[PDB]
RNA sequence: GGGGGGAACCUGGGGAACUGAAACAUCUCAGUACCCAGAGGAGAGGAAAGAGAAAUCGACUCCCUGAGUAGCGGCGAGCGA
RNA sequence: CUGUUGGGAAGCAGCGCCAGAGAGGGUGAAAGCCCCGUAGGCGAAAGGUGGGGGGAUAGGUGAGGGUACCCGAGUACCCCGUGGUUCGUGGAGCCAUGGGGGAAUCUGGGCGGACCACCGCCUAAGGCUAAGUACUCCGGGUGACCGAUAGCGCACCAGUACCGUGAGGGAAAGGUGAAAAGAACCCCGGGAGGGGAGUGAAAUAGAGCCUGAAACCGUGGGCUUACAAGCAGUCACGGCCCCGAGGGGUUGUGGCGUGCCUAUUGAAGCAUGAGCCGGCGACUCACGGUCGUGGGCGAGCUUAAGCCGUUGAGGCGGAGGCGUAGGGAAACCGAGUCCGAACAGGGCGCAGCGGCCGCAAAGUCCGCGGCCGUGGACCCGAAACCGGGC
RNA sequence: GCUGGGGCUAGGAGUGAAAAGCUAACCGAGCCCGGAGAUAGCUGGUUCUCCCCGAAAUGACUUUAGGGUCAGCCUCAGGCG
RNA sequence: GGAUGACCCCAGGCGGUAGGGGAGCGUUCCCGAUGCCGAUGAAGGCCGACCCGCGAGGGCGGCUGGAGGUAAGGGAAGUGC
RNA sequence: ACCCGGUGAAAUUGAACUGGCCGUGAAGAUGCGGCCUACCCGUGGCAGGACGAAAAGACCCCGUGGAGCUUUACUGCAGCC
């Protein structure tokens, strides 16, 4: 949710950016690895719950 | 797991059957429509569930029964739709009309009776209506019937 | 609404790439319908002539072919190196061609 | 656009639980005075229509 | 102040037939196509002599649902709140 | 930035650098950093808009008490003839009104599906009223949209040429090259055209220009053919030519042998269609239904419109729908129910596998597939019917 | 009588010394555009490959008879054995 | 048989129109892809007596061509004359 | 008309390496069988055949196709009473 993050990592070829409410599977099987803050792995748990 | 890694499991996506294309796919020419008549055109053939070659149909020739009701249409009147004993059981305390509603045993709009199939919990049941089945079970676990309107 | 040229009669510049990469000339002519400039020296063809006034002997002349002004760039006149192009608000307020490289104008 | 529902039949026919089909017996509308009590008592009972006619039928009652 | 124009859209005044009903006339197609008048950036509608059964709601328009329900129908084909 | 191959670097190689910018397009081939851009920012003297912020103006406002003055007229209302509505004369109300008759001002009048009572709802015969809705001439953004027979009828000097008296009909036609460097001059020729020279990385890229298939035409070569009977091939063997215990091309002789498609009981058929080639050309989509199937959940399953978010991110939303109970025309009853006088008889209905944990399953949702219904519904084709014009 | 120029009458309508003649080179109902992709139980046509199975031209009814509905006969899936 | 297509063994079936079923090829487009092939030559074209495949087809090599193409695995259709 | 110079169409056309008899064949065969006959290619002519060309038979029947017309067919409407 830090959109300064955000907007440092976006022009990354490597890196797809992402507000945890945008969290799609999609986009995690497009990518090799999963980045999180604590507070999207905290929106993440609130939402397949 | 791979984006290329994605697959649907065998026969979940079918292919579809394709007519009138080639001798060899057993389905060219006539594009398994046989040959000539009505039905093989574009547009073919009535209504096969009704239509019968111009004779009177099976339907038709049945009689009417019934009231069929008449202008200015369905008459208001009280509904009742009925949940049964054994549909009772997950509830603690007391059943209602709306949380009976809530739980998807009751539909919206109907009033309440209860049935006797199944077994009397002792319970404080709130209905408009109890069969004569179904008050002796409750009347008789312990069970609360509370008649209303 | 205009053709945007980062290039200039008669300003010198580098012919950047192209058979004559490396060449240093002095931009004769700009044309901003074809987004091309010709560069003294750089380009030249064999233009044939027919026997007429101006040429009564015929044969051939030499000819600057033009060249896309993107393969062009401006040799800064203050530190003398190639470089791209940005702008500057004068005290005045008018806005000049400045150097990327040092700060140097360009006119 | 959704399937209409043939009013013919739903004046006619009940789908029953199992998905059968039922009907009124046919041939005691008029000229009865000459038929038998068992036929007017026999027709005066349902039926269950053959499975090929039964199965034409439910189709045209797609919201029962 | 009016006149005339404007791709579609809108309201009002008029208003078919092929077709479907495996013929055909009621019915259907359809108040559709089209003609005409007018309006405008929209138009219509609109502040209950309403709904309809709730001792209730609260202008009108528009979407979802109600619902292919209620009913209508040579109780046929179909039509349809 | 440099080196390198190259006509050309953006390729390849070395060493760097920017990024709130690695969307995209160009540049001689394939470029984040060369160009145009992109992210992020900035901008109007004048005209238009201004539904938002502010300010004005118009405008707006009590209680009992008595009085019974007023409360929209050829109207309500009734009858005749009709329209509208789901209502096709139906038990036919309601709303509208062409004809006739024709009130009252609240103790008045209309409505709740003939009518009457009761009980309630509402105030007719004057007008206006944003927003949410529709459309796409216009502008911009974006495509599991087209890519010159496609996509608009028109990528191009197209509603043109041309056709028609007229309404009206209505085409074909895109590409040299990186750059015109578009071939000076000489030669044959009236010219056209060609041969040289020249340009170019390339000139069967030379303008009748990218690629340049096929039918079709021609030139040259190999094999073959003038005693021979044929759906034109095929099987065999031999001869010649070609590439190097094999193969290719050719065919003299011998054996066998009734084109394709369509329609038919039956066709080589003297029955249909096709001159030949290239290109276009016919079972789809929406919504519902019905089976099957791949998954999710399971007495439950599932949202719709919208709302928020995003800018190829997803979530919210439970209204509603299907299922959980059936039987009966219905009142109604209910694991039953209906017919019946019945405790009769009958119709239609009612009842998981393994050790509380697990698997499975009613059902339901989504995906897929078969087929059905509605639509023009596989494509092409009438003779005709109707409307408005010419 | 023939003829120039200027005019009027047209689509279920004109005009016709009458042939259903003529109304812009096919008139027992002009043309154009539209409804419109009318409708056609008729005729044609329907495009890659391989593998397994494999019919029918009968019965009943049908304003039906060269068209249909059901049955018969083919095929596939699950079940029975 | 080995153990759930791991391949082998032996056995039997395999004419086919309407038609049912099954398995595949190829065309356009999307994900894969800020990738990968590509001027040491993309697509398309013209040959081939070679390789794989039952076949539809796929390779490979020579010539032309001169700037595009696009895998394994999946998705969608204006998909084969 | 024919010959030479100039210019140069057409309908049609599955492909053709396209003979006779007697048979056979979907019943009238250049194309099947058996025999007979026949070197290759044209030009001027004739019309017996190619069920020759042209035109999806007008006759005829069939379609629950169409249209004009008629009447004491049906049902309407104008008009008139
Ligand atoms: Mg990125
Ligand atoms: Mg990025
Ligand atoms: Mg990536
Ligand atoms: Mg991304
Ligand atoms: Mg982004
Ligand atoms: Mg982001
Ligand atoms: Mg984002
Ligand atoms: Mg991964
Ligand atoms: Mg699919
Ligand atoms: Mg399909
Ligand atoms: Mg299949
Ligand atoms: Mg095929
Ligand atoms: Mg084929
Ligand atoms: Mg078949
Ligand atoms: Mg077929
Ligand atoms: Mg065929
Ligand atoms: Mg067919
Ligand atoms: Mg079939
Ligand atoms: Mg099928
Ligand atoms: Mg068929
Ligand atoms: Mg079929
Ligand atoms: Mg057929
Ligand atoms: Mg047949
Ligand atoms: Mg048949
Ligand atoms: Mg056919
Ligand atoms: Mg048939
Ligand atoms: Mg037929
Ligand atoms: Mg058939
Ligand atoms: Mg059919
Ligand atoms: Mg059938
Ligand atoms: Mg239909
Ligand atoms: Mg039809
Ligand atoms: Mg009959
Ligand atoms: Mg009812
Ligand atoms: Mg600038
Ligand atoms: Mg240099
Ligand atoms: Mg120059
Ligand atoms: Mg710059
Ligand atoms: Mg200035
Ligand atoms: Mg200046
Ligand atoms: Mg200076
Ligand atoms: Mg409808
Ligand atoms: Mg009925
Ligand atoms: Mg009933
Ligand atoms: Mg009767
Ligand atoms: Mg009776
Ligand atoms: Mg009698
Ligand atoms: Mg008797
Ligand atoms: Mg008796
Ligand atoms: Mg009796
Ligand atoms: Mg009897
Ligand atoms: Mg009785
Ligand atoms: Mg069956
Ligand atoms: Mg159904
Ligand atoms: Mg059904
Ligand atoms: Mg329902
Ligand atoms: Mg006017
Ligand atoms: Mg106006
Ligand atoms: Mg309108
Ligand atoms: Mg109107
Ligand atoms: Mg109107
Ligand atoms: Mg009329
Ligand atoms: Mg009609
Ligand atoms: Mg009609
Ligand atoms: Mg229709
Ligand atoms: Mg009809
Ligand atoms: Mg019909
Ligand atoms: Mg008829
Ligand atoms: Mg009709
Ligand atoms: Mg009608
Ligand atoms: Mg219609
Ligand atoms: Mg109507
Ligand atoms: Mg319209
Ligand atoms: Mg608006
Ligand atoms: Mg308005
Ligand atoms: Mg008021
Ligand atoms: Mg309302
Ligand atoms: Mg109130
Ligand atoms: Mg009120
Ligand atoms: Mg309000
Ligand atoms: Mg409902
Ligand atoms: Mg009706
Ligand atoms: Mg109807
Ligand atoms: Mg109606
Ligand atoms: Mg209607
Ligand atoms: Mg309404
Ligand atoms: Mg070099
Ligand atoms: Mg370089
Ligand atoms: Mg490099
Ligand atoms: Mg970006
Ligand atoms: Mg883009
Ligand atoms: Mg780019
Ligand atoms: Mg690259
Ligand atoms: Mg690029
Ligand atoms: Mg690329
Ligand atoms: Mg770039
Ligand atoms: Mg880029
Ligand atoms: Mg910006
Ligand atoms: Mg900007
Ligand atoms: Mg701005
Ligand atoms: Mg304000
Ligand atoms: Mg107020
Ligand atoms: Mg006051
Ligand atoms: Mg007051
Ligand atoms: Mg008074
Ligand atoms: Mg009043
Ligand atoms: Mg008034
Ligand atoms: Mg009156
Ligand atoms: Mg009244
Ligand atoms: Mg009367
Ligand atoms: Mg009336
Ligand atoms: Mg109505
Ligand atoms: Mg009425
Ligand atoms: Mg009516
Ligand atoms: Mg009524
Ligand atoms: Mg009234
Ligand atoms: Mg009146
Ligand atoms: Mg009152
Ligand atoms: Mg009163
Ligand atoms: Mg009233
Ligand atoms: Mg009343
Ligand atoms: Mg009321
Ligand atoms: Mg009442
Ligand atoms: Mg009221
Ligand atoms: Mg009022
Ligand atoms: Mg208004
Ligand atoms: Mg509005
Ligand atoms: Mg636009
Ligand atoms: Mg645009
Ligand atoms: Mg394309
Ligand atoms: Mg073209
Ligand atoms: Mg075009
Ligand atoms: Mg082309
Ligand atoms: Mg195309
Ligand atoms: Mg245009
Ligand atoms: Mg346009
Ligand atoms: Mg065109
Ligand atoms: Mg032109
Ligand atoms: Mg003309
Ligand atoms: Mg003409
Ligand atoms: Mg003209
Ligand atoms: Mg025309
Ligand atoms: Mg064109
Ligand atoms: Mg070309
Ligand atoms: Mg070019
Ligand atoms: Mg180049
Ligand atoms: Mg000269
Ligand atoms: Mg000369
Ligand atoms: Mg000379
Ligand atoms: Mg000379
Ligand atoms: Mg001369
Ligand atoms: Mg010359
Ligand atoms: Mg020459
Ligand atoms: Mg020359
Ligand atoms: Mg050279
Ligand atoms: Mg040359
Ligand atoms: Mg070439
Ligand atoms: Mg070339
Ligand atoms: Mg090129
Ligand atoms: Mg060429
Ligand atoms: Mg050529
Ligand atoms: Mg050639
Ligand atoms: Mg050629
Ligand atoms: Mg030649
Ligand atoms: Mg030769
Ligand atoms: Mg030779
Ligand atoms: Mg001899
Ligand atoms: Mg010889
Ligand atoms: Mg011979
Ligand atoms: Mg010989
Ligand atoms: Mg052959
Ligand atoms: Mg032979
Ligand atoms: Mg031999
Ligand atoms: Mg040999
Ligand atoms: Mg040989
Ligand atoms: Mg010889
Ligand atoms: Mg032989
Ligand atoms: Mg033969
Ligand atoms: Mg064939
Ligand atoms: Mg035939
Ligand atoms: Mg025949
Ligand atoms: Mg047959
Ligand atoms: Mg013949
Ligand atoms: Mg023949
Ligand atoms: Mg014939
Ligand atoms: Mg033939
Ligand atoms: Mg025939
Ligand atoms: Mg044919
Ligand atoms: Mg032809
Ligand atoms: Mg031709
Ligand atoms: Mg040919
Ligand atoms: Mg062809
Ligand atoms: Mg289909
Ligand atoms: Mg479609
Ligand atoms: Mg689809
Ligand atoms: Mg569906
Ligand atoms: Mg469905
Ligand atoms: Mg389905
Ligand atoms: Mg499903
Ligand atoms: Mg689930
Ligand atoms: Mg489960
Ligand atoms: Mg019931
Ligand atoms: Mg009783
Ligand atoms: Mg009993
Ligand atoms: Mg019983
Ligand atoms: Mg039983
Ligand atoms: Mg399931
Ligand atoms: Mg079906
Ligand atoms: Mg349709
Ligand atoms: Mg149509
Ligand atoms: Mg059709
Ligand atoms: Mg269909
Ligand atoms: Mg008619
Ligand atoms: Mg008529
Ligand atoms: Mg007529
Ligand atoms: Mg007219
Ligand atoms: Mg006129
Ligand atoms: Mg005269
Ligand atoms: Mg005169
Ligand atoms: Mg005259
Ligand atoms: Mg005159
Ligand atoms: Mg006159
Ligand atoms: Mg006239
Ligand atoms: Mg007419
Ligand atoms: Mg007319
Ligand atoms: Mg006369
Ligand atoms: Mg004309
Ligand atoms: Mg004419
Ligand atoms: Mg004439
Ligand atoms: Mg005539
Ligand atoms: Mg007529
Ligand atoms: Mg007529
Ligand atoms: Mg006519
Ligand atoms: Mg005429
Ligand atoms: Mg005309
Ligand atoms: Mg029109
Ligand atoms: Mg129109
Ligand atoms: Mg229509
Ligand atoms: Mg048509
Ligand atoms: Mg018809
Ligand atoms: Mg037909
Ligand atoms: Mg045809
Ligand atoms: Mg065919
Ligand atoms: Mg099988
Ligand atoms: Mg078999
Ligand atoms: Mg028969
Ligand atoms: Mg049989
Ligand atoms: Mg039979
Ligand atoms: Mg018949
Ligand atoms: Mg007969
Ligand atoms: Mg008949
Ligand atoms: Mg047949
Ligand atoms: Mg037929
Ligand atoms: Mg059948
Ligand atoms: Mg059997
Ligand atoms: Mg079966
Ligand atoms: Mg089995
Ligand atoms: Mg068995
Ligand atoms: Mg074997
Ligand atoms: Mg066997
Ligand atoms: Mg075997
Ligand atoms: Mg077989
Ligand atoms: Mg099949
Ligand atoms: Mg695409
Ligand atoms: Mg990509
Ligand atoms: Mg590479
Ligand atoms: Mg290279
Ligand atoms: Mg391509
Ligand atoms: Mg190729
Ligand atoms: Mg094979
Ligand atoms: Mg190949
Ligand atoms: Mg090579
Ligand atoms: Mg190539
Ligand atoms: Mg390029
Ligand atoms: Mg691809
Ligand atoms: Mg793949
Ligand atoms: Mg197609
Ligand atoms: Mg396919
Ligand atoms: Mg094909
Ligand atoms: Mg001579
Ligand atoms: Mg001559
Ligand atoms: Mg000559
Ligand atoms: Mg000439
Ligand atoms: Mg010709
Ligand atoms: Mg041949
Ligand atoms: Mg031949
Ligand atoms: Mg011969
Ligand atoms: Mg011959
Ligand atoms: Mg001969
Ligand atoms: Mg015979
Ligand atoms: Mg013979
Ligand atoms: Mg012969
Ligand atoms: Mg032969
Ligand atoms: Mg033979
Ligand atoms: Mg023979
Ligand atoms: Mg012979
Ligand atoms: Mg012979
Ligand atoms: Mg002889
Ligand atoms: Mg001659
Ligand atoms: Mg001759
Ligand atoms: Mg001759
Ligand atoms: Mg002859
Ligand atoms: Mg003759
Ligand atoms: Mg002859
Ligand atoms: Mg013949
Ligand atoms: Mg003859
Ligand atoms: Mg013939
Ligand atoms: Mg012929
Ligand atoms: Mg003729
Ligand atoms: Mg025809
Ligand atoms: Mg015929
Ligand atoms: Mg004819
Ligand atoms: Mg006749
Ligand atoms: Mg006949
Ligand atoms: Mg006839
Ligand atoms: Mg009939
Ligand atoms: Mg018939
Ligand atoms: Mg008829
Ligand atoms: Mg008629
Ligand atoms: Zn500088």
């Amino acid at each position: 949710g830090n959109e300064l993050v955000r907007r440092a990592a976006r022009n990354l070829p490597w890196v797809v950016t992402l507000a945890p409410e945008g969290l799609n599977v999609y986009d995690i099987v497009r990518t090799e690895r999963l980045v999180m803050d604590l507070d999207a792995w905290e929106v993440f748990q609130n939402r397949i719950g | 797991m791979k984006l290329s890694d994605l697959r649907p499991n065998p026969g979940a996506n079918k292919r579809r059957k394709r007519v009138g294309r080639g001798p060899g796919s057993g389905h060219g020419k006539t594009a398994t429509r046989g040959h000539k008549g009505q039905k093989s055109r574009s547009g073919g053939l009535k209504d096969p569930r009704r239509f019968e070659g111009g004779r009177s149909t099976t339907l038709m020739r049945l009689p009417k029964r019934g009231m069929q009701g008449q202008v200015p249409g369905e008459i208001k009147r009280p509904r009742y739709q009925g949940v049964n004993l054994k549909d009772l059981a997950r509830f603690e305390g007391e059943v209602t009309p709306e949380l009976l509603v809530r739980a998807g045993l009751l539909k919206k709009g109907y009033r309440l009776k209860i049935l006797g199939e199944g077994e009397a919990k002792p319970l404080k049941v709130v209905a408009h209506a109890f069969s004569k089945s179904a008050l002796e079970k409750l009347k008789a676990a312990g069970g609360e019937p509370v008649l209303l309107e | 609404m205009r053709v945007k040229m980062h290039v200039k009669k008669g300003d010198t510049v580098l012919v950047a790439s192209g058979k004559y990469k490396g060449r240093v000339g002095k931009v004769k002519e700009v044309l901003p319908k074809k987004y091309a400039v010709i560069v003294e020296g750089v380009n030249i063809v064999k233009k044939a002539v027919r026997v007429s006034p101006k040429y009564p002997q015929g044969g051939f002349i030499e000819k600057e072919a033009p060249l896309h002004a993107s393969k062009v760039r401006p040799i800064c006149p203050a530190c003398g190196k190639p470089t791209r192009v940005r702008k500057k608000f004068l005290e005045n307020g008018k806005k000049i061609r400045v150097c990327a490289k040092c700060g140097g104008a360009l006119d | 656009p959704k399937m209409k529902t043939h009013k013919g039949a739903k004046k006619r026919v009940k789908i029953t639980a199992s998905g059968k089909v039922v009907a009124m017996k046919t041939g005691k509308r008029h000229l009865n005075w000459q038929k038998s009590g068992k036929e007017i008592r026999q027709k005066g009972r349902k039926f269950v229509l053959a499975k090929p006619e039964a199965e034409r039928i439910k189709l045209l009652l797609p919201y029962e």
